[PDB]
């Protein structure tokens, strides 16, 4: 009986809690993807050359 | 804010002897700089710059100089010091000694980059540890009680069960009557030692907060230097920058200093005692004094570093220098291990310097400060009496000293010997301790005044 | 007490191994969300390479950035095959500004024997005279440097910030 | 030239090129963050600099600007109750200016706050036009209710007063005095800048006569210290080298106290600043905490190693500064062995050749030039006051072995030696001072004080040190031959000495009665344990062989109430002062009559 | 051993310049 309740502890979360955490951050990735790429791509084009300070 | 200049790559090595590579024609080298070596076969090695002189820079690679060419190797100068990627999701995982994941995992996403050398805490804003940690062991909780934010080592030897009592105080760490995030540095350990700690943390279900850093004996010795440095800068992050109580376990600290001797002897630095470097006290204190608690934060960090003294010598440079920095030690002995006591803890060279502020009326109760001194004094006299009955005879002693014989066989078997999973409370420990003082008369308990003898000795 | 305590331990190992694989799956899922973000950034820098006016004004400073960081008498510019007339204007524009800030004088050339590979998006790699010291200033080498320093910022701005700080 | 360029950096040391007009032991500021360093060796154009901060990230192109002045401290108000690091930056102000918990290792924080206002008052008998020399008081500032910070002239200069400030509130930057000396006029403020490696000038040295009352019984009786003397406390870890240090900084007779943590623990300086603002003491019938006379120089073991040299010289300059006001300063250095480990690590970078066990050959000259800045000595100046500096320096020998190049070099310099034993700490016998190997050299210097106030104590310690050595000469017989074969004059020796080691020598530091023991209680309870030894002598020697006599077995069963009185003399709190002297004689009248019966 | 090896290291320094 303990080996049967332990298989009840498997699929209960590993498909419920794990999968909702992926799609929970997949939505959060899509909302903020374009503002990050606007800032990140700008820094590559911001080249400025000093020489050592020495 | 951010280094945005492209890193330079030099193919200009000029000397390599031992673990040191000497790079020439470097333009403005930097002390403590981290570099990346590209071998002529393509394997990548990291290295710290330990000396710069004009255009020359002496680096030391972490994985050794075996195979480093003169014409074909290329070293790339990362423009900053060695900073590790630290995060909150840097918890619940197992990492190697250098920086990398082990359990088929990703690299950490780096909430910030912290320097692994850290920086020392201002003593004006460092609050003194007061609250007591109940570890469930009577030799720990009763006589040498630790506080939350206390540095206290386990003084052990080869073969003694120091790993078994290391896992015991991790399962049973709690406040005296919201869990401890344990960061674990495994340094120079056997494979069966790393499998013991992995299968213990994966057994009690604490592995959602364990930060285990493992560094086996086959891994190189120069990576043992940065192994407690990375294991303490995540604990600094979790406690001073994430508001969480951290327990750091360092093992083996003898494998740290033996790896520290190899690098010092290769750099031809000045030796101290037994070949160890003269700056060994400073290097041991830059990983020991990164502990305690600060005033503005509610998290803390406590350190229990395990070290095995060579040849059972407490005057060796390993336990002597760690005894001068830390706040009292725990001495697991060998002669008590032969008698099958599971914590073989000789309480006479054991100490806890912060135990006085952690005991009292508000902390546990009134008689804790008094029964611990009396159990210490009767064990000290009865062990000197034990060296007298072995040289003269078991019958010709003073009549009071036969009670000292009866105390010691009840002290080592009932008070300290408790079993691998039994977790006594502090009130259980003092109740067992008064049972062993019951066999002595009331007026031979000299270290206890007459006031609290009335409330506890008739029972 | 052997039949019961072993299966209670083995289930508790089994339960703890389940949370390990559940934590490692969602952590590996966070990798590919950053990996394609670096992959689509590699595509969108190639579109900057396609148009010319924004790419050359990038390439004027990007050649000069390797020039000011090397500071040798003789330096060697090594470029892509397609961008070779574009870097030739970029090197010639970067000569009389090197003489303004610094007071040596450079002696640049452009290596026609060896070029950068075709899979390389853009940028340049500038060597010294002796082939020994090298500054790699390509677009794959410039994207990697900014992506390292911004992993604090592309996690908090792109996922949820941690509720426990300082 | 004005500034320099780094050539190489390897650990704490920095080689700096383009540095030609630089003198030895000048102060420089190396790097972009301006790390404070000191020149120790120069080879033509290049100078070598030991840096008091961490050199991590210092590049070759970094500038090294020269200051033209040695390492010095600012001396004035705002120094009692403060806490500094080795180069005298205030730790309480460095944590409010930055709001962090770390020291940013770049900050040039002023040592004394230039915004806090102090109420200056003049010498009253210092008019305009009066002649004035170096080192005399020209004003009084009450920094606390306990400390009157006497403002003094620097010892270099002299002149005629042309302007003096009226009584009021002033900063540390306000001009207070103007002196015309040749017909040149130099301004003065309430602060003066003195180099730490230079001994303060002073009129003439004096012999030391008054003792330092530490409060412990074994320290005040057997191995006494004077104010103006040098003391060394060696010992292994866990022996109690800080409990002697904390009980001396709490309960001594000293006017001001400084405490130099040189390579100490970080928690041990936080331990000091907690219980010090609640421990009040009584000087004029008023109660004030002992933090108002305390000043800390905190350089923990996490902090850089070259600042251990600077924290020692910072303290002894502050110790010699309050010496010149007429106060009796006591300095505790903990530990001086970490200063010796600092000199080893610096000289290892310069490739110097080592003396015994790694340490440089100039180790014993650094220690001698530090302990010889202590002494009771008449200060410079016209009001003709007298001050003193006591140095009590903890030594940490490796392995607890006193055959050490730091310990053995120290014992040739100091006069008092409090040897802490580990076997006396393996049993809970505190304080752990080993009475056999410890000594003092102020014996002949103190008995002129002892035939005035306690006229009976010098014959007492001559017998009490004889009894403790008689026990040690017979303790080797008992472990080899046995206790059953002794004489009767020896069994009385072992039990009285066991009464001395348990009542007189043992002292609980946290109990409310033995945390401080005044000297009448020390001479009092020692006068009864030796008279009991002399009374039990006559019970054995006079009735020697003939009669069925007192054989000491009948003593221990009949004096069980009287021995319980002798073992309980330590329980006399300072709630009684006159009654404790009576009960010392009330226990003696029981001792008087019981030998008759 | 440390003193004698340090002398030999300094003896190669003066030999290399001279
Ligand atoms: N007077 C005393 N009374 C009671 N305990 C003491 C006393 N002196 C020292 N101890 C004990 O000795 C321990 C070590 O003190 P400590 O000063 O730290 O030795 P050390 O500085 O040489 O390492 C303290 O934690 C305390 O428990
Ligand atoms: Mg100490």
């Amino acid at each position: 009986q303990a080996a049967m309740g332990s298989q009840g502890n498997l699929s209960a979360e590993v498909e419920q809690a794990t999968r909702r955490q992926v799609q929970g951050m997949q939505s959060s990735q899509q909302r903020n993807r374009e503002r990050v790429l606007a800032q990140l791509l700008g820094m590559v084009c911001d080249v400025r050359p000093q020489v050592h300070p020495n | 804010n951010y280094l945005s200049q492209p890193r330079l790559t030099y193919k200009t090595v000029s000397g390599v002897n031992g673990p040191l590579v000497i790079l020439d024609h470097v333009k403005f080298p930097r002390y403590a700089e981290i570099v990346h070596l590209t071998l002529p076969d393509g394997t990548k090695r990291s290295g710290q710059v330990l000396e710069v002189s004009g255009s020359k820079a002496v680096v030391q690679v972490f994985e050794g100089t075996s195979g480093i060419d003169a014409k074909k190797t290329s070293c790339e100068f990362t423009g900053d010091i060695l900073r590790t990627p630290v995060s909150e999701d840097m918890l619940g995982r197992v990492f190697n000694g250098s920086g990398k994941p082990i359990d088929r995992g990703p690299v950490v996403l780096a909430e910030d980059f912290l320097d692994i050398m850290g920086q020392p805490i201002n003593p004006q804003c460092r609050i003194y540890p007061e609250e007591m940690i109940q570890t469930g062991i009577s030799a720990i909780d009763g006589m040498n009680s630790i506080a939350r934010g206390q540095k206290i080592p386990i003084f052990s030897a080869a073969g003694l069960p120091h790993n078994e009592i290391a896992a015991q105080i991790c399962r049973q760490a709690g406040l005296v009557k919201e869990n401890f995030a344990i960061v674990f540095a495994a340094m120079g350990v056997n494979m069966e030692t790393a499998r013991f700690f992995k299968s213990d943390f994966e057994e009690n279900g604490s592995m959602d907060n364990v930060c285990l850093f493992l560094n086996l004996a086959n891994d190189p010795t120069i990576e043992r230097i940065i192994t407690p440095r990375l294991a303490l800068t995540t604990a600094e992050f979790l406690a001073y920058q994430c508001e969480k109580h951290v327990l750091v376990i360092l093992t083996d600290m003898s494998s740290y200093a033996e790896a520290l001797r190899e690098v010092s002897a290769a750099r031809e630095e000045v030796p101290g005692r037994r070949g160890f470097p003269g700056y060994m006290y400073t290097d041991l204190a830059t990983i020991y004094e990164r502990a305690g608690r600060v005033e503005g934060r509610n998290g803390s960090i406590t350190q229990i570093p395990i070290l095995t003294m060579p040849n059972d010598d407490i005057t060796h440079p390993i336990p002597d220098l760690t005894g001068y920095i830390t706040e009292g030690q725990i001495y697991v002995d060998r002669q008590l291990h032969n008698r099958q006591i599971y914590p073989p803890i000789n309480v006479l060279p054991s100490l806890s310097r912060l135990m006085k502020s952690a005991i009292g009326e508000g902390m546990t109760r009134k008689d804790h400060a008094d029964v611990s001194n009396q159990l210490y004094a009767c064990y000290a006299i009865g062990k000197d009496v034990q060296a007298m009955k072995a040289v003269v005879g078991e019958e010709a002693l003073t009549s009071d000293d036969l009670l000292y014989l009866e105390f010691l066989q009840k002290f080592e078997r009932n008070f300290i010997a408790q079993g691998p999973y039994e977790n006594r409370t502090v009130y259980e420990t003092l109740d067992i301790g008064w049972q062993l003082l019951r066999i002595f008369p009331k007026e031979m308990l000299k270290r206890i005044p007459q006031s609290t003898l009335s409330e506890f000795y008739p029972r | 007490e052997k039949k019961e305590k072993q299966i209670e331990q083995q289930k508790k190992i089994q339960m703890s191994n389940l949370m390990n694989q559940a934590r490692l799956k969602v952590l590996r899922a966070r990798d590919d969300l950053i990996t394609d973000l670096l992959n689509e950034a590699k595509q969108r820098l190639s579109k900057v390479v396609k148009d010319t006016t924004r790419y050359q004004v990038l390439l004027d400073g990007l050649v000069l950035q390797g020039l000011y960081q090397l500071l040798e008498p003789r330096m060697i510019v090594r470029c892509r095959k397609q961008d070779f007339p574009l870097v030739k204007a970029a090197v010639q524009k970067a000569i009389p500004v090197y003489k303004v800030a610094t007071k040596r004088d450079v002696d640049v050339q452009i290596d026609q024997e060896a070029y950068l590979p075709e899979e390389i998006a853009g940028g340049v790699e500038i060597y010294n005279g002796d082939r020994k010291i090298k500054v790699s200033n390509t677009l794959e080498s410039r994207l990697d440097l900014i992506a390292q320093q911004m992993m604090p910022e592309v996690r908090g701005a792109l996922f949820g910030a941690n509720a426990n700080r300082k | 030239s004005t500034f320099g360029y780094v050539h190489g950096v390897s650990g704490p040391v920095v080689t700096a090129c383009d540095m030609a007009g630089a003198a030895m032991y000048e102060l420089v500021r190396v790097g972009h963050s301006e790390l404070v360093g000191e020149i120790i060796r120069l080879e033509g154009d290049m100078a070598t600099i030991q840096v008091y901060e961490e050199t991590s990230g210092v590049s070759v192109g970094d500038p090294v600007l020269r200051t033209g002045k040695p390492l010095s401290v600012e001396l004035g108000p705002g120094i009692m109750g403060a806490i500094f690091d080795g180069i005298q930056r205030p730790l309480s102000d460095i944590s409010s200016q930055t709001q962090s918990i770390y020291i940013p290792r770049g900050v040039n924080v002023s040592a004394l706050s230039r915004d806090v206002k102090w109420d200056f008052t003049p010498c009253k008998n210092l008019r305009v036009g009066s002649h004035i020399t170096g080192g005399d008081i020209y004003g009084i500032v009450n920094e606390n209710s306990l400390i009157k910070h006497k403002i003094m002239l620097p010892p270099r200069n002299r002149g005629t007063v042309t302007y003096i400030a009226p009584p009021g509130n002033y900063d540390t930057s306000d001009v207070v005095l103007e002196l015309e000396f040749e017909g040149i006029k130099e301004k003065f403020s309430m602060v003066q800048v003195w180099p730490v490696r230079q001994v303060r000038p002073v009129t003439e040295k004096l012999p030391a006569n008054h003792p330092l009352l530490t409060g412990q019984r074994v320290l005040d009786a057997l191995f006494p210290c004077v104010q103006g003397g040098t003391t060394a406390i060696p010992g292994a870890f866990g022996c109690g080298k800080t409990v002697i240090s904390q009980s001396l900084s709490k309960y001594s007779n000293s006017d001001v106290i400084i405490y130099v943590g040189c390579g100490e623990r970080g928690n041990e300086m936080s331990e000091v600043l907690r219980d010090f603002p609640e421990l009040t003491m009584e000087v004029d019938g008023k109660v004030e905490s002992i933090m108002k006379r305390t000043a800390l120089v905190a350089n923990t073991s996490n902090m850089p190693v070259a600042a251990r040299e600077a924290s020692i010289y910072t303290g002894i300059t502050l110790s010699e500064y309050f010496r010149d006001m007429g106060y009796h300063v006591s300095m505790m250095a903990d530990s001086t062995s970490r200063w010796a480990e600092a000199l080893r690590e610096i000289s290892g970078r310069l490739a110097e050749m080592p003396a015994d066990s790694g340490y440089p050959a100039y180790l014993g000259a650094r220690l001698a030039s530090f302990y010889e800045r202590a002494g009771r000595v008449k200060c410079l100046g016209n009001p003709e006051r007298e001050g003193s500096v006591s140095i009590v320096g903890a030594v940490s020998p490796p392995g607890g072995d006193f055959s050490d190049p730091v310990t053995s070099a120290t014992l040739g310099i100091v006069q008092v030696f409090w040897g802490l034993d580990k076997k006396l700490a393996q049993r809970k016998h505190f304080p752990s001072v080993n009475w056999l190997i410890s000594y003092s050299k102020y014996m002949r210097a103190l008995d002129e004080y002892y035939d005035k106030h306690f006229t009976e104590f010098v014959p007492l310690r001559t017998k009490a040190k004889e009894i403790l050595q008689e026990e040690e000469d017979l303790a080797e017989i008992v472990q080899l031959v046995g206790k059953a074969s002794l004489a009767e004059t020896d069994k009385i020796t072992l039990e009285v000495a066991k009464l001395i080691k348990d009542d007189f020598l043992q002292q609980n530091g946290y109990t409310p009665y033995d945390r401080f023991c005044p000297f009448y209680k020390t001479v009092g309870m020692l006068s009864n344990m030796i008279a009991f030894y002399d009374m039990a002598r006559r019970a054995v020697e006079t009735t020697a062989q003939s009669d069925n006599k007192i054989t000491w077995s009948i003593i221990r069963e009949h004096m069980g109430e009287i021995l319980y009185k002798l073992s309980s003399m330590k329980f006399k709190d300072p709630v009684k002062d006159g009654e404790a002297k009576i009960k010392a004689d009330y226990a003696q009248l029981l001792e008087d009559m019981q030998n008759a019966f | 051993f440390y003193r004698l090896k340090k002398i030999q290291e300094k003896k190669k320094i003066l030999k290399e310049k001279s």
